[PDB]
RNA sequence: UUGUUGAUUUUGUGGGUGGUGGUGCAUGUGAUGCCCGUUCUGGCGCGCGCUACACUGAC
């Protein structure tokens, strides 16, 4: 599960996505584009998600 | 002795014969240990006859026999625990034979077989097998365990290990089998043996005590004859037949290359090629599990539904309150 | 029946009719 | 390794798909290399574990039971390794003698005339007194 | 390639006091499941054991588990305060008598 | 060395079918 | 090529509930169910056990058979589709009481006990599990329509309607949608109980069908259609 | 036409309801039930678990009421646990209520046959095989047996032959009641199947395979 | 061994038996078909108000 939190606001989950059943080791926001988020998993597929 | 102490003659004769069943078993073992090369025929007339008597006794005194059988099993580790093969004798080979006669070897768990099979497997691996007498002793053990699994056909890894080293021991290394651990490099057969004469493949027990080339060759033939039977019956059915037989194929190939005339490995090899050809070696699939149904729950209810004394005491008061309160008005 | 009794035991029927799986509880722990 | 789902047969599966599996079935070859010393290059991950399947048929009952776990769902998180490390042939026999369950010793209905072969029915052919 | 963390991996389940305790649950409330241990008792045991109250049960180390054990079994030596650790039938018969004699009056 | 790791791992260690009816009482 | 799921242990599928409207499912509405309680203890009124009493009630004892409702639930509840968690059952009593049946329930196979359950549900408005963990039989507020999924197809069993293959029928339907089948546990009567809610009526066989037989036949096609086995 | 055991040529789906727990006891003789007569069965030593006849009533209702029966392509057989083999005339409409069903079986067991003024229910002599068609395929319902599509099974079988489905009315027991007579055992669903449900599936499959509709 | 009594039993080992068992059938009979006890001791209806079913919440 990949979770997005508003910085300095731990209480509230802004967005939760289950990328894969396998562990998700890398989760990086795209530097150019805000909307899209990239995730890598032990599933070996690096899905590109969006908010 | 059995006739003089039948169960009906007097009370307690059942116990005396039951103890006699254990006593007879040790006598059968005891005679085998004794030298009998002088009078093998007379020994054969006694040795089988006593076994037949023991079979009748075992049919009624299996409990007493089994207890003695365990005790002999237990004792011989202790002798193996100090003497190793020097503890092992002809009678021990005889013993494992008698157990198969008088007990069901084709059981997943049995009182006497399972201690015995584990014990024989220990010899098939722990023992050095560094002398012709020792190898010949191992050859008998392999045959006994093979008969034990004559129907069950369970897989014994020690049998695989024993065949590999013995085959390689008689070819001593050729520098291409470094994964097999040998215990004697001086037992290599000479190149001059004919391997076409008809040599008896039966190993007499009495010859074990006495123990040259012909004796080495006969032991080799008996061992590999059991090897061919093992491939045909047990290893063929196993899913890993190709992996199990692969080291054996190379060893048999060395026998043929060094000896064109020597025919048995070619027959075993050619047999082995046929088994591998027909068998389809496929990726195994075992985690294909039956789906699980949704959970089940029974309902709780009353068979006769209805629409502690202190509560009743309070209840009756209220009814009494209402009447009495009316009464005053 | 003797033939049938033998077949069931090759499959793991244990006579005291328990099974082989019952025999493998606690064995490895101690 | 324990199972390749591509080789499973489904009942509803269409006959053209049924034919395809045989072509996949027939052309398979085990790619695991035993002589390669590099664990990252043995191509083990593409092979399958047949050797453990044979261990399910091991003569010892309990040892086979351990091999049967791989045919059972992997509910358990892990197995305590220290309970299985120091085991010996002596321990197996000692544990066998010290068995919580006791069974009845039974007998073979089959009858063998001679226990060893000569130099009717022979229990141990190829061995003589 | 070879990395081993000395703390050890997160433990999904643990066995404390002959009881299975989920690593996921908070240490204080994961410790309540044991019989006789409530929220306050678990809190105080954690405070005595010097275990941070922002930790999950799975993350606990062996020494912390042993310490909380020793706190539980042997409370007093760690100076835990002691405080912290037919007639109705007769009345019914009397009422019934009263009611019967009340009917007698009426 | 075994005895040391025996201690540590101690903490680590932890349907009606067909026509069957509900129980009588 | 695709990576296997992390956990291969078989897990029970989710138990379907009225709150969840997205998932496709098999809805079966046993309309015109004849269930009533009356003090003698309350006993589920029966055509054979109680005819003098219902005569005093003035209702026809011909339509006083809770048996037909009982057998239909056994077949529907025991079907593999139920075991797969793709079927949820509703029961509409002739008197206007709507009952939701949890897929996990195990109603007593014996009819006499089944009467004991129904008097409890009608009076207590709910039925508890032995372990007290879930709502198995609950009475719910009418109309039935709100309890149905948002996108769903509605049909009734009509002998006079055209005979259609249930498998081909389900196959041609969509994948987001679901199916409702309004089956009459009523013995005899005009097939207009669910006319208000249903959009079309279909026939399952040329010959007359019992409610237990028809519901079983319909669900088997769904298992073939959805590949439930 | 109404099929009869005398006629063997006609293709038909036979269903054998083996291990049927139908027994009559007189304190007057009445059909035994698991719950109605508990202490009475205890006096016999027969466990009340296997005293469950309405399963046979349930299987008969779904079998008899199936469209295939209306098409005259199905006959039902009941082999009682006691060893009594019963013919079911396809024309019979057994009572829907169990209490009335019990009154039929007691009459059938004692009188040996039920006649209406052809015997609707009649007792017959064992073994089953003589009553079965001369050319016929035999199978049982086994959970361990492989999952097979009944529609797929019937399609590949020959036409002139006939199919027997041995369904065990017993709530629980080892599935060997018909092993002596049957040649292969087949599983129908991955999940457990009740006797009534399982026989209904075969009726549904045979209808689709033979296009009974 | 009985309850005084005299071999009628007792003990140990093997061991056959369904039988003062029912129900029908054929002029009672049938190597008939089918299956498979004794005596006592007890035995509410109609109405109100308040609290919960949590994250708009608990601490």
């Amino acid at each position: 599960l990949v979770s997005v939190y508003d910085s300095y606001n731990p209480r509230t989950i802004l967005l939760s996505i289950n990328a894969s059943t396998h562990p998700t080791h890398v989760t990086k926001f795209h530097t150019q584009d805000n909307k899209i988020l990239a995730t890598a998993s032990d599933d070996r597929v690096t899905r590109l998600w969006d908010i | 002795i059995i006739k003089a102490y039948q169960p009906k003659l007097a009370e307690g004769n059942k116990e005396k014969l039951g103890k006699f069943t254990a006593v007879l078993l040790r006598h059968i073992i005891f005679l085998s240990n004794q030298n009998y090369l002088k009078n093998v025929q007379s020994f054969k007339r006694t040795q089988n006859a006593l076994i037949s008597i023991l079979k009748s006794l075992s049919e009624k005194y299996n409990r007493e026999l089994s207890e003695e059988c365990r005790d002999y099993i237990n004792e011989m580790q202790a002798r193996y625990k100090k003497n190793h093969f020097d503890a092992l004798s002809n009678g021990d080979l005889v013993f494992f034979s008698i157990i198969g006669i008088l007990f069901s070897t084709s059981d997943q768990y049995h009182l006497v077989i399972t201690p015995a099979l584990i014990l024989m497997s220990q010899f098939l691996e722990q023992i050095k097998f560094n002398s012709l007498k020792r190898i010949a002793f191992g050859a008998v053990l392999v045959r006994i365990v093979s008969q034990y699994q004559r129907i069950s056909k369970r897989y014994i890894p020690e049998v695989v290990y024993f065949f590999q080293k013995i085959l390689l021991t008689f070819i001593v290394k050729p520098l291409d089998f470094e994964n097999i651990r040998l215990d004697s490099y001086e037992l290599g057969l000479p190149l001059d043996v004919d391997f076409t004469k008809k040599r008896s493949t039966i190993i007499p027990l009495h010859t074990l005590s006495t123990m040259p080339v012909d004796q080495c060759v006969s032991v080799l033939l008996n061992v590999m004859e059991s090897l061919d039977a093992t491939i045909s019956t047990v290893w063929k059915s196993l899913p890993a037949f190709n992996e199990i037989i692969l080291p054996i194929q190379q060893l048999l190939s060395a026998y043929t290359s060094k000896y064109s005339d020597f025919e048995k490995p070619r027959n075993i090899l050619n047999k082995v090629e046929k088994l591998t050809k027909f068998t389809e070696h496929i990726p195994l699939a075992l985690q294909n599990h039956k789906p699980v149904s949704i959970p089940t729950h029974a309902p709780k209810y009353e068979e006769n539904f209805n629409p502690k004394m202190k509560a009743q005491l309070k209840k009756e008061r209220k009814f009494t309150m209402k009447e009495i309160r009316k009464d005053a008005k | 029946e003797l033939e049938q009794q033998r077949l069931d035991r090759m499959n793991g029927m244990i006579e005291l009719e328990r099974g082989v799986e019952d025999l493998d509880d606690g064995f490895w722990e101690n | 390794m324990l199972h390749n789902p591509a080789f499973i047969s489904n009942p509803f599966q269409t006959p053209d798909q049924v034919a395809n599996l045989k072509t996949l079935k027939e052309n398979y070859v085990d790619p695991f290399d035993v002589h390669e010393s590099d664990p990252e290059l043995t191509h083990a991950l593409d092979s399958s574990l047949w050797e453990l399947a044979s261990l399910m048929e091991h003569y010892h009952p309990n040892v086979a039971t351990l091999a049967k776990i791989f045919a059972q769902p992997f509910k358990k998180l892990s197995y305590n390794m220290e309970d299985f490390l120091d085991w010996n042939y002596d321990s197996l026999l000692n544990a066998e003698s010290s068995r919580k369950l006791k069974t009845l010793p039974t007998l073979e209905f089959e009858a063998f005339t001679n226990v060893f072969d000569n130099e009717g029915n022979v229990y141990l052919p190829g061995v003589a007194w | 390639s070879l990395v081993v963390q000395e703390q050890g991996s997160f433990q999904h389940i643990l066995r404390l006091l002959n009881t299975n305790v989920d690593g996921n649950i908070k240490i204080v409330y994961a410790l309540t499941t044991i019989k006789g241990v409530g929220r306050r008792y678990s809190n105080l045991v954690c405070k005595k054991a010097d275990v941070d109250l922002h930790k999950r049960a799975g993350e606990l180390t062996q020494e912390e588990l042993e310490r909380i054990v020793q706190i539980m079994q042997n409370p007093t030596h760690y100076k835990i305060p002691a405080w912290f650790l037919t007639l109705a039938n007769n009345v019914e018969s009397k009422l019934r008598d009263d009611l019967e004699r009340l009917k007698k009056i009426r | 060395d075994k005895k040391a790791r025996r201690r540590t791992l101690r903490f680590y260690t932890s349907r009606f079918k067909g026509d069957d009816d509900i129980p009588y009482k | 090529q695709k990576a296997l799921p992390a956990s291969l242990v078989p897990q029970a599928p989710p138990v379907l509930t009225s709150k969840d409207k997205i998932t496709k499912r098999m809805i079966v509405v046993l309309a015109m169910a004849s269930l009533e309680t009356h003090k003698i203890k309350y006993v589920l009124l029966n055509c054979d056990d109680h005819q003098g009493l219902l005569k005093k009630m003035g209702r026809d004892i011909s339509e006083a058979r809770p048996d037909i409702t009982h057998q239909c639930l056994l077949t529907l509840l025991d079907s593999p589709i139920n075991k797969a968690g793709k079927l949820q059952v509703y029961i509409q009593t002739s008197r206007g009481i709507l009952i939701e049946v949890n897929p996990t329930v195990r109603i007593p196979r014996t009819f006499k006990r089944f009467s004991g359950l129904m008097v409890q549900l009608l009076h207590k408005l709910s039925i508890r599990s032995v372990n007290s963990e879930e709502k198995l039989l609950k009475v719910i507020k009418n109309p039935i329509t709100d309890h149905l999924p948002t996108k769903c197809r509605k049909v009734t069993l009509s002998f006079d309607a055209p005979v259609i293959r249930v498998q081909d029928y389900i196959e041609k339907l969509d994948d987001d949608e679901s199916i409702c089948v309004f089956v009459g546990a009523m013995a005899r009567g005009k097939d207009n109980f669910a006319d208000e809610y249903v959009d079309e009526k279909v026939g399952l066989s040329n010959y007359p069908l019992s409610a237990s037989v028809a519901c079983s036949k319909f669900c088997h096609g769904a298992e073939d259609a959805w590949n439930i086995l």
